[PDB]
């Protein structure tokens, strides 16, 4: 499988019409194990072309989806019409601990609901009043962040204006967070802009105030969004190994514990591709080191244990090995168990800009080798990351359209494949094992050594299911 | 029953050109209609009388929704049975008004203002900025279109700048450049001027409007020329631009001329 | 920690003793949480008669809608019409949305395009996209038809859609004979049942307009069937069984059902049955048009009775017992057809399951909400059967239809204990089941929440929910059920008898306590 | 740095009355910048020579994305020294113009663009038809603001309905009407006119200027008059125009005048 990738692309693009046809036949390539830039084997983060199939989404699902939405006790005000917050209410599953409505405000929904004339005459005047009813309806909200939609960024309100007047009024912090559908190529400008928006707004408050005290183990868990609990299942780990998990960002997160990130030993960062903005500003402005770690699976988890065990002294060290010890047992028994049924299953995906490569490994210890990934809003710092984690001739996507995907799928033939819910249904219904690796398909947590534990069970019970055999009726 | 989109570049002559080809226009006898698309709501208040009446977005407000509102309450008789509307706006500096000539055109179709037997229905709509404002010239709105323009290096570089906008909208679709209509400057080499750019264009400077200050005496007066001074020299003036207007059947589709054409032309 | 043999998932897991310690230490440590004591105050406070005032006393911020924009109810209308290709002119993250969301719902696959807009769009429009995308989609995924819709981004920057389209054609992009309809979809407007309207009409009309001429009202002698946004694909079955089986003739402008539920057998179907174009194109011939949910497709009716000149039934939708024969004996007075002695037989059987279920029905108070006909349709069938609909929610509603539901429950006197609500969200409808508290809800997923909050007060304050309508995430399969017509009431029926028994096991199963009404019969 | 944002009625003088004012700016030796907040896109071309340069909009849709571009492609050197950017706009009836103006407004800022070494930026804001053309007077952008008018009844009735919309931002902000700039339009009570109105409303009339045709003669070369005859009489009025301006310490928030004490002016 040498020059098949080549004549499967562009056999694949040959239906694509010229201006689209040069464009996309540069955003899948064949992966070689060794080059450091993509910018000589693949491209990304470029503007996708019309009517294709797109999975990408926009700046919104960046600020207010995957960023802000998960603060568990602040109010994130959907600043626009009305389609966005309810397409997105509970859509992740980030968890967290509460009183929803009362305390925490996750699974809910807040929308100034734009109409007819707010877009008229534009509508800050229709902010400032909804700031005042959730100060009054919702009296626990701890800070009130303000995502804006569309049409808030061409009508042009000043909705940076009225969150430092209402707020600074009603003592409360409000983010006038921009996140506009319109901006950028994918859903990322969205966490460059909610990175950023962060620094500005609740970042930098607690700057001259030290009622608080550094530990030379306080860290923060940056970029775990907690899908599922995967958040726990790795704050549980550090913890397990001595060190003070202070922070965690986006994931049953507190507005105050975003706000004492600055004073911490150590940025833990799991996802490079949303937190790296911020963990610069966070070291440049601060100057508080930051390292990338993997927790998937037990080879990543255990590896990663001895890096940020090493960035402090051998009194952690001794303690991680023991964590280590500890569920060296648990996790052998797993893959006794499980890859038994994993074994040479060969498995394909399709994910955002962490998981793409960031499971892999957590593949290689059930033995289901990967023949192909890709990304929607990944960058080639992202593929960097990619082609060592892979092997030489497997094909990779980028932004991949339906056409293109599709295609590759019927033809490379794979026993499993994760990719979303707007993918999970066309290749179940090929018959091909489906996992849905977004939301983990509603399984438990995957991350860490527990995580590991049902990851291993949920690639069984599904790739192996009955079900697929009985997909061609007898007679056919 | 024609309708036709009046454009140009602000501050040339188009309400009081339109309102008084319209005044004319009623006095021959004739049903019209005149739509503000434009937030300064002034379309109409020469042929109303007052600074404006109730607008569709302002009153539309009040209802909470626009589908709340009634063709009754912006819709209103005035000089020579001329039937009037604003589709209203925002203020300066907020908002989106490039909205509201979309919903007030929206509104004035949907609740079937072009019901009646009207013969005329004017669009007087302000700068061509964005998307909204080109409203007035779609399928179902205007076919007719007429550029107001002067012997100003700027009020052609419009007058060309406009047209341009509009062979997107006439390729595609059926609205087309009836012709220019000049507010000069003074006539000192401008009767002619323009002339030569309505063919670079393709068009026809469908008749040349005086600087007359009677305009000034109407429009200070709440007013139009054509009710205050029946006789005035400007009176029968904007009488020929209405009968032009009525008997023209050159409608063209614009062809836009180069900057380096353009200053070409007052070049020489 | 985790034991291979008894994995413990995300709900086990946290609650060990290890993780709950963490947690703690988490909330204790970092949080600056407030303490439990106000934080139950809070709550004791917005479960009040005080908070609810001022709950309603609201007008700018608004808290758990129940409605969608337009775009999302064009893109199902275009998924009914044979081979077409939703297609919406904007964003591409909105149609991202609009997918994901049929899918949590349907549980198939939705398909639907985008011309990317990206940034330099809004500042000067979005002409090649429209042009190009009209290309590139039509050309990969080979419609028949595409039916262009809109996000947010084109309203304002007011794109014609027409012209854009009709450029790309005489620019070369698109055979000027392959069919792209389209409607302006104001996501900032009415709500995705209005996109629905726009969408159809906007359809409607493409075939029928300039070819007006020479079609003859009732040439075909069929009965056009204008569904509306429906999704609960049992009702577009059941709807089509019983005009087919009085040996009635029809077509279903908007036919979602072989699409939006294609066999998993191996062979992917982006496309499968929906509305011929060459149907759509004769539909004027027909003897008239029915609207299953007029008060969606107000623009439809202008149209098809300006237009096609036809003279449109006054019907409600086809929903409970009198609704229904309503339905059927106009249909029997149009296609000439009788109603069929087998559509009787069910209608006798479904009044045969009221007068056998009626006991445990009757007086049951509840709270309910939806779409503007749905609500209208299953309050109706709830006084039918004896309940009292206190609580009717209606966000997407509109005056002239309170007004007419109010008066359909004047009439009976189990009525006349309910109040409507139009333009009001969930969160309003979480206070109206605590001041005054229901029996059950009948709603969609969203009303798993002011189900879990009534709970939190107090077991014996719990309001369970009944889910009929849209969406349906934390369960699977019912978008296969009906709600239309005999068929459909005799499960909405059965549905509430046995949620009713339900909980009547469950609040009397108490050994020795409140088991003693633990009959075995009931 | 001072940063002044100059408004008006279109067809009334902003650009030629900025960029001549700037020209002068520059022959003081003063760092100066003008942001072309117009969609027209000829804010900076009788400072850079031509027809206009590659704008930021139009530039950064060649790179697919706005944050693709770089300072260095829109801002170009021209006469004395000052640096001319295009915020970039879409053509008659289609897009949103409201939007570069912030699209431009934003890059320029993010790509600091101030945080350079300039002691004067001018905005040319075109119509203040919405939201977007707000821009230049935000916090942070545009402090002082001064409205161009002439004396025309629809001259004076934008400089009026203009410092309204300013009030808006005026209260909430510290931007502050500096004074009118009068443009001649050829009335024969130009120099009180407007002073009185100029008094009505609470501001100064910075300075008058004439009605002098060196202005096409500069304008159809492709040039400022300050460049093109450097000692013609309005060379050294447009000198004035900036001096006074950079002296100018008066800042205040108008108080509009109504319809009824407006035309009660002219008919005085
Ligand atoms: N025939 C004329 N000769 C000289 N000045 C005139 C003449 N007709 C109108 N005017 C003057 O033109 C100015 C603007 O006229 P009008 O109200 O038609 O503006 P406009 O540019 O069309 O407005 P908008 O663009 O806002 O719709 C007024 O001051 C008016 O007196
Ligand atoms: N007093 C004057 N001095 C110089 N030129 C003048 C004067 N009065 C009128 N003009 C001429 O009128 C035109 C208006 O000038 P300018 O280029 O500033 O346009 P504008 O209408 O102010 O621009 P915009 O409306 O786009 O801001 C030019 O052709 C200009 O030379
Ligand atoms: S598709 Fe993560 S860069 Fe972002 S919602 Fe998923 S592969 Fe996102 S790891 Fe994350 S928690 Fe996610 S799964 Fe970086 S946050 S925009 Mo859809
Ligand atoms: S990119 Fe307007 S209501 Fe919102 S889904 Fe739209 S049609 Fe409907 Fe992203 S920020 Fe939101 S989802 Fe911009 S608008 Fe789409
Ligand atoms: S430029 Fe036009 S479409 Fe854009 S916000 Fe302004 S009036 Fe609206
Ligand atoms: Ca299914
Ligand atoms: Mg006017
Ligand atoms: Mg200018």
């Amino acid at each position: 499988s040498r020059e098949e990738v080549e004549s499967l692309i562009q056999e694949v693009l040959e239906v694509y019409p010229e201006k689209a046809r040069k464009d996309r036949n540069k955003h899948l390539a064949v992966n070689d194990p060794a080059v450091t830039q993509s910018k000589k084997c693949i491209i990304s983060n470029k503007k996708s072309q019309p009517g294709l199939m797109t999975i990408r989404g926009c700046a919104y699902a960046g600020s207010k989806g995957v960023v802000w939405g998960p603060i568990k006790d602040m109010i994130h005000i959907s600043h626009g019409p009305v389609g966005c917050g309810q397409y997105s209410r509970a859509g992740r599953r980030n968890y967290y601990i509460g009183t929803t409505g009362v305390n925490a405000f996750v699974t809910m929904n807040f929308t100034s609901d734009f109409q007819e004339k707010d877009i008229v005459f534009g509508g800050d005047k229709k902010l400032a009043k909804l700031i005042d009813e959730v100060e009054t309806l919702f009296p626990l909200n701890k800070g009130i962040s303000v995502q804006s939609e569309c049409p808030i960024g061409l009508i042009g309100d000043d909705i940076e204006s009225v969150s430092k007047v209402k707020g600074a009024e009603l003592s409360k912090t409000i983010v006038p967070v921009r996140c506009e559908g319109f901006r950028g190529v994918s859903q990322s400008l969205g966490h460059h802009i909610a990175n950023d928006a962060v620094r500005d707004w609740v970042l930098g408050k607690r700057d001259e105030d030290t009622t608080f005290a550094s530990t030379p183990y306080d860290v923060a868990i940056i970029g775990d969004y907690n899908i599922g609990g995967d958040a726990w299942s790795s704050r549980i780990l550090l913890e397990e190994m001595g060190l003070r998990c202070v922070a965690q960002w986006s994931g049953d997160g507190s507005i105050s514990e975003i706000e004492l990130t600055p004073k911490v030993k150590l940025n833990l960062v799991h996802c490079y591709r949303s937190m790296n903005y911020i963990s610069r500003h966070m070291e440049e402005k601060y100057g508080i080191p930051w390292m990338e770690y993997n927790f998937f699976g037990p080879t990543k988890t255990i590896e990663s244990l001895r890096a940020i065990a090493a960035k402090f002294d051998e009194s952690i060290q001794k303690k991680c090995e023991e964590v280590i010890a500890k569920y060296k047992p648990e996790w052998e028994a797993v893959v006794a168990k499980y890859r038994p049924r994993l074994e040479g299953k060969r498995v394909m995906l399709y994910i955002g800009g962490l998981r793409p490569r960031h499971v892999i490994g957590a593949y290689e210890d059930l033995g289901m080798e990967v023949v192909g990934t890709g990304y929607e809003f990944a960058h080639n710092d992202d593929y960097d990351r990619t082609m060592k984690e892979m092997g030489d001739s497997t094909l990779l996507y980028d932004d991949v359209t339906g056409y293109e995907f599709e295609e590759f799928v019927k033809r490379i033939k794979p026993d499993l494949i994760g990719s979303g819910i707007k993918e999970k249904f066309i290749f179940q219904k090929m018959g091909i094992p489906f996992r849905e690796m977004h939301s983990w398909d509603y399984s438990g947590p995957y991350h860490g050594f527990d995580g590991f534990a049902i990851f291993a069970r949920d690639m069984d019970m599904t790739l192996n299911n009955p079900c697929w055999k009985k997909l061609q009726a007898p007679w056919e | 029953m024609r309708q036709c989109a009046i454009y140009g570049k602000g501050g040339i002559g188009k309400s009081t050109t339109t309102q008084n080809l319209v005044a004319a226009l009623a006095e021959m006898g004739k049903k019209v209609m005149i739509v503000g698309c434009d937030p300064k709501a002034d379309s109409t208040r020469l042929i109303l009388h007052s600074k404006a009446q109730n607008t569709i977005m302002e009153m539309a407000a009040e209802a909470g929704t626009v589908e709340d509102l009634e063709l009754e309450d912006v819709l209103k008789a005035g000089y020579g049975g001329v039937k009037c509307v604003e589709s209203g706006g925002p203020e300066p500096g907020v908002g989106c008004a490039g909205r509201g000539v979309i919903t007030a055109i929206n509104f004035l179709e949907e609740e079937g203002a072009y019901e009646d037997d009207l013969d005329f229905v004017f669009y007087d709509v302000g700068d061509v900025v964005c998307g909204g404002f080109a409203m007035p010239i779609r399928e179902n709105k205007a076919q007719e279109i007429y550029i107001v323009c002067s012997g100003e290096m700027m009020a052609m570089y419009a007058a060309n700048n406009i047209s341009k906008g509009i062979v997107k909208y006439a390729n595609s679709g059926s609205v087309r450049l009836g012709g220019l209509i000049c507010n000069s400057r003074n006539t000192d080499r401008e009767d002619e001027l323009i002339i030569a750019l309505a063919n670079k264009l393709g068009t026809q400077m469908i008749h040349f409007v005086p600087r007359d200050n009677v305009v000034q005496r109407a429009e200070i007066r709440r007013m139009t020329v054509i009710e205050y001074d029946p006789k005035a020299k400007q009176a029968d003036e904007y009488r020929a631009l209405a009968r032009k207007v009525v008997d023209n059947k050159l409608l063209v589709i614009p062809n836009p001329i180069t900057m380096d054409e353009l200053e070409e032309l007052l070049m020489e | 920690s985790q034991q291979v043999d008894k994995i413990k998932a995300s709900y086990p897991l946290f609650l060990d003793q290890d993780y709950k310690d963490m947690l703690a230490k988490k909330r204790d440590g970092f949080e600056e949480k407030y303490p439990q004591d106000k934080i139950d105050e809070v709550f004791q406070w917005t479960t009040t008669k005080e908070y609810q005032e001022l709950n309603f006393q609201r007008e700018a911020l608004t808290v758990n809608p129940a409605k969608a924009c337009q775009p999302l109810g064009a893109v199902l209308c275009a998924l009914g019409f044979e081979k077409t290709m939703p297609y919406v002119h904007g964003s591409q993250g909105c149609v991202a949305y609009f997918r994901s969301y049929f899918n949590r719902h349907f549980r198939e696959p939705v398909s639907c395009v985008s011309d990317s807009m990206t940034e330099d769009a809004a500042v000067f429009g979005g002409q090649q996209n429209m042009k190009d995308g009209l290309q590139n989609c039509k050309a990969t995924y080979k419609p028949d038809m595409i039916a262009v819709s809109t996000t947010c981004m084109a309203e304002v920057i007011g794109d014609d859609l027409n012209a854009f389209i009709n450029n790309s054609k005489k620019e070369g992009f698109i055979p000027d004979e392959f069919p792209v309809p389209f409607a302006h979809t104001p996501s900032f407007v009415g709500s995705h049942v209005t996109g629905w309207d726009n969408m159809f009409e906007g359809i409607a009309r493409y075939f029928t307009l300039k070819s007006m001429d020479d079609k003859v009202v009732g040439s075909n002698k069929k009965i056009n069937i204008v569904p509306g946004f429906e999704t609960y694909l049992g009702n577009f079955r059941v709807i089509k069984r019983m005009l087919s089986e009085m040996g009635v003739g029809y077509s279903l402008l908007s036919d979602p059902e072989e699409v939006l539920d294609t066999p998993a057998d191996g062979q992917f179907r982006m496309y499968a049955g929906g509305t011929t174009q060459e149907e759509m194109k004769d539909a004027p011939n027909a003897l008239n048009t029915v609207l299953l949910q007029p008060w969606h497709l107000e623009k439809t009716k202008k149209f098809v009775e300006g237009t096609w000149k036809h003279e449109v039934p006054k019907l409600n939708i086809p929903m409970g017992l009198d609704w229904t024969d309503e339905f059927l004996m106009k249909v029997s007075e149009i296609s000439g057809q009788p109603i069929p002695a087998s559509l009787t037989k069910e209608r006798g059987r479904l009044v045969d399951m009221m007068t056998d279920s009626h006991t445990w029905l009757h007086g049951k108070r509840f709270a309910l909400w939806g779409d503007p006909d749905f609500v209208m349709g299953l309050v109706k069938f709830l006084l039918e059967l004896g309940c009292e609909p206190v609580h009717i929610l209606c966000h997407n509603g509109n005056k002239r239809w309170k007004k007419a539901v109010d008066a359909i429950l004047a009439a009976s006197p189990y009525g006349k204990n309910a109040t409507v609500y139009i333009g009001k969200d969930l969160w309003h409808l979480r206070s109206l089941v605590f001041t005054d508290k229901p029996d059950f809800m009948i709603g969609n997923s969203y009303g798993k929440f002011i189900q879990r909050d009534t709970l939190h007060k107090g077991k014996e304050f719990e309001v369970p929910l009944i889910r009929i309508g849209f969406p349906i995430f934390d369960r699977h399969h019912l978008h296969r059920s009906t709600t239309l017509g005999y068929e459909g009431a005799m499960q909405i029926l059965t549905t509430l008898v046995n949620s009713i028994l339900e909980r009547l096991d469950e609040e009397t199963r108490g050994m020795q306590a409140t088991d003693y009404n633990h009959d075995l019969v009931r």
